[PDB]
């Protein structure tokens, strides 16, 4: 049932620390870890077991360890949470400043550094007994950050072929950098075909005029973003660590919402949040979270095709309209005439032990869907990927190790790559159609 | 505490008997209990307020409400309900009662006992007729509002019934 | 049957009419210019039922089921200004699409054609927000071109969008207008989508209104605001049957079965006695007028809102709703009185027709003076004498073809044959309704099925 957090790159730590925040913040823990509940009173309905750790002076180490080839950002971090993470649950690979922005670098300081993340994870697995999986917090743009996500992955499915492995990948935005970040965004995504078990997608152009539209000041910062991905984190595992009756575990939720490991990726919807007043209940909620304009990834599809959804209200609802949400969904969404139309919806407690957020009383929903949208991001940067490859030969510019003794493997690859997300995009608008399951049926 | 304290009177006035004192004192009991049951019926009963209910209902004086019901129960009317288990038509029934201008009495808690008190009663009228003509209103009453308003009982005129079904017609 | 009615605020002046409107019901039902009720939420009983007008999505907050759109920001923001909280920011419409480049009926169709996707999705947002559904009130504010295109856009929308829901528009005529050529042309325009799609009708000639607001007010100048106050008083009096219902018409389609007779005839013309709720209210009390005097004004042509030019006028439809302790021995006399004094039509024995609304518990009661007031709609072909005006201001400058390098550009129709040949459609159509005005003023009209059966 424990999770590890895995922040990879500075955005892995990013997020990790504003996750971590959110979570003291929720929990009742703060930035000295210490439990900030008193200890006359031991019954909690929460589970921080399975993210922090309670030694002996009740102080809460957050599960995480931090793998990126940047010291500064963790040497920030800790600052910033000093006496709440643990100095042993660090890796900066003693190679000093990040170097290269290729997957290559990335994942040759993995497999040479491998040795010390195996012993620290196998330490970390050690020190419980009960364990699920692993969870991973990277962006597919950054190079070292895929390089280290892939080796772990790799690491993962070699030597423990029994825990589901779940991770969160931030596509990255129409910029420039695409001409080569699309190369380890492709790479990462082969990897995860290869051997991932769940992926959830973020747009990086889609949060960004999702945080520009809910803020005042136009000039969005990655602080914002990370911020955000905190809380859309915190809102999909509310269930997992505030177990009640039905929810209390990850494997429940991944069953219900990946039908088959080839369809392992999961566009996320949280609506609505502050980063004060209510205005919104269950019924506008669920219509908001169906609108394109407050989904995490950008739709770019007039009727996209739902294959599995499922949806965690937070806040007190009432089964009416509960009901009238959960019908004018269905008349509205269109399944397949091969999979079923599932809609599950999960009623998340609230913690006692955490602030008030702004808009009090307003209650909020978040979704997690299957559709193809996720598939139409996939397509563009496959195109842009196949335009700047067929088109310019610069990649074999930039390699290390294996890569860079001979190019025409790094090209190789790069094929086998484009390859596999070719089969995956075929597989998924086949899926789509009714003539999917035609086997059987 | 009236009777203690009339029971104390006519012990203090027992040596007259019949007298002017016991014709007054006798006034003044009836006046009291009747202003007092009259307050105690118009208060913890809203007598006035179940009148302009039933005028309402079943005189078809809010017409609002009247038409709302009628656009809610079209279907039910158009098809032959004579063959069916009630139970959606007392579900149509809230539903319409919800939708009309009774959410603000849906919502008082007296005057949602009110609304309750009427019973979702259906007397078919008719063999395979249509479900406008074997639709029907009945209506029971509770102490202690039945020892003073009448309905459509079943040893009466059925006064408010032909009405209802006058102005159902209509 | 009785169903919600969303408010289309269309123009400047229609969203100066919309904004007139929304006050006046705050007033009325104790809602105030900040969106929450005045009235606590605990006392619940009320009489009037806000639900469809008023979107209640806190128990203290009733968001008006309002939708304005207008090519100018300016007045969008001060309305929102003024009403701190109490429209809703999402319904209004502006397109970022700047100042109107003219005054032309074509600016406004092009500018409701390009972001029709953006209206069409606050309609269809604005429906799915409620369930029980009648349909739409449009203020088509004819004397602008912008707003006239506007709504002539929405019309053509809406007519194949939802074709289950009865239409209502408000036409505002202007007295005096500035460019006679212009405003003839957009009014036309206007009155060719009017007549092809919208269900009902009710014109506002801004004569009577000038009139009326010089003679009732003690300020000899007349403002915009305060006139368009007499049209929203006038829709508030009109919705009223809906608001606060009465016994005998309690919805929208009830009230216009027995006003509109014919598709075809879908015209009114409206009268009010001197008003109550209006700024300058307090000379009222010194009229000394009974429920009889009350209807002998409303029949009056001098209340009339609309230029009357009464020459032997030919009634179908006559309806009138009184507010206040009305009195049936006095509606009786004033019945037998008016029957000796109106013209009727040898074809049809339908005669005027009352009804008795309820007066609000919470608006100022006024002395017995002018405690009873009393609206009256009739369907009198009077209205083809103003719009004889525009066609005749038509007939004489359309041999030329003056002002056409303003109407070229915008629309679907670049050349000039295009736009000549769908003023020309647009004269016949209106021709055509002159026509059947005129006919059926006979009794011929009647006549047409008993000759052939
Ligand atoms: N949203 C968000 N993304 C970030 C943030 N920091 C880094 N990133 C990601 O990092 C990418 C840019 O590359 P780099 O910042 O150099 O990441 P890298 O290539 O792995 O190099 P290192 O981070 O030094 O290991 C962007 O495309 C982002 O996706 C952040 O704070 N917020
Ligand atoms: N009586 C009256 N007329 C108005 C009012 N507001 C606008 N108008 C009309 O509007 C005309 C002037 O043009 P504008 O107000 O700019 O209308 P428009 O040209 O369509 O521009 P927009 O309304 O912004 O779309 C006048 O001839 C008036 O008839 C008002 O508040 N009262």
């Amino acid at each position: 049932g424990e999770i590890i957090t895995l922040q990879a790159g500075q955005c892995g730590n990013h997020v990790g620390k504003f996750l971590w925040s959110q979570l003291a913040k929720e929990h009742a823990i703060g930035t000295d870890g210490l439990s900030q509940l008193p200890d006359s009173s031991t019954e909690r309905d929460d589970d921080t077991k399975p993210f922090f750790r309670e030694n002996s002076r009740n102080k809460f180490t957050p599960r995480a360890i931090m793998m990126d080839s940047e010291p500064s950002v963790i040497a920030d971090v800790e600052n910033t949470f000093r006496g709440f993470f643990d100095p042993r649950n660090t890796w900066v690979a003693s190679d000093g400043a990040s170097a290269g922005n290729s997957w290559a670098n990335g994942y040759d300081i993995g497999t040479r550094n491998q040795d010390d993340i195996l012993n620290k994870i196998d330490k970390e697995i050690d020190s419980t007994d009960n364990f699920e999986g692993f969870q991973l917090l990277h962006s597919v743009a950054g190079g070292t950050g895929s390089g280290l996500g892939s080796n772990l992955l790799e690491a993962l499915c070699d030597r423990y072929p029994k825990k589901i492995l779940t991770t969160y990948s931030v596509f990255p935005a129409r910029s420039s950098e695409v001409v080569v970040q699309s190369y380890n965004t492709i790479l990462a995504l082969r990897r995860l075909i290869e051997d991932s078990d769940a992926t959830v997608v973020f747009d990086n152009a889609s949060l960004l005029n999702i945080s520009g539209k809910v803020f005042r000041n136009p000039n969005i910062d990655l602080q914002h973003t990370n911020q955000l991905i905190s809380t859309i984190i915190s809102s999909v595992t509310n269930s997992i660590r505030f177990p009640s009756y039905m929810y209390s575990s990850m494997s429940s939720i991944y069953s219900t919402l990946i039908p088959s490991p080839e369809l392992h990726f999961l566009s996320p919807s949280f609506t609505p949040f502050t980063s004060a007043h209510k205005g919104h209940s269950s019924y506008d909620v669920m219509l908001d979270l169906l609108d394109p304009s407050n989904s995490l990834v950008s739709t770019a599809m007039n009727n996209p095709t739902y294959f599995n959804v499922y949806n965690t209200i937070i806040g007190n609802v009432e089964p009416r309209q509960i009901s009238r949400a959960m019908t004018k969904l269905q008349q509205r969404i269109k399944f397949p005439s091969w999979s079923s139309s599932a809609m599950h919806v999960n009623i998340g407690r609230r913690s006692p032990y955490l602030p008030l957020q702004p808009n009090e009383n307003e209650v909020s929903g978040m979704m997690l869907s299957n559709m193809s949208t996720v598939v139409n991001v996939f397509e563009n940067a496959c195109n842009t990927f196949d335009k700047v490859f067929a088109k310019g030969a610069f990649l074999n510019n930039y390699n290390v190790g294996d890569l860079f003794q001979s190019m025409q493997n790094v090209q190789d690859e790069f094929a086998e790559s484009r390859e596999v997300v070719q089969s995956l995009m075929e597989d998924y608008v086949a899926a789509e159609q009714d003539s999917y399951l035609d086997d059987v049926l | 505490e009236f009777s203690k304290k009339y029971h104390v009177l006519y012990q203090s006035n027992s040596y007259r008997g019949i007298s002017t004192n016991f014709f007054e004192i006798i006034n003044d009991q009836y006046s009291e209990i009747v202003n007092h049951t009259n307050q105690i019926l118009n208060q913890k009963f809203h007598y006035r307020d179940v009148v302009f209910a039933l005028k309402n209902i079943l005189l078809m004086g809010k017409s609002d409400f009247m038409d709302a019901l009628i656009e809610k129960a079209n279907d039910i009317l158009a098809t032959p309900s004579d063959s069916l288990p009630n139970y959606k038509l007392t579900r149509v029934l809230q539903e319409a009662v919800q939708l009309s201008s009774l959410r603000h009495l849906m919502n008082s808690p007296r005057n949602s006992s009110v609304i309750n008190g009427l019973d979702a009663r259906v007397l078919d009228l008719g063999h395979g007729s249509v479900g406008w003509d074997v639709f029907t209103l009945d209506y029971i009453l509770y102490p202690p509002l039945s020892l003073v308003l009448n309905v459509n009982r079943p040893f009466g005129r059925k006064e408010y019934l032909r009405i209802f079904n006058f102005l159902w017609r209509f």
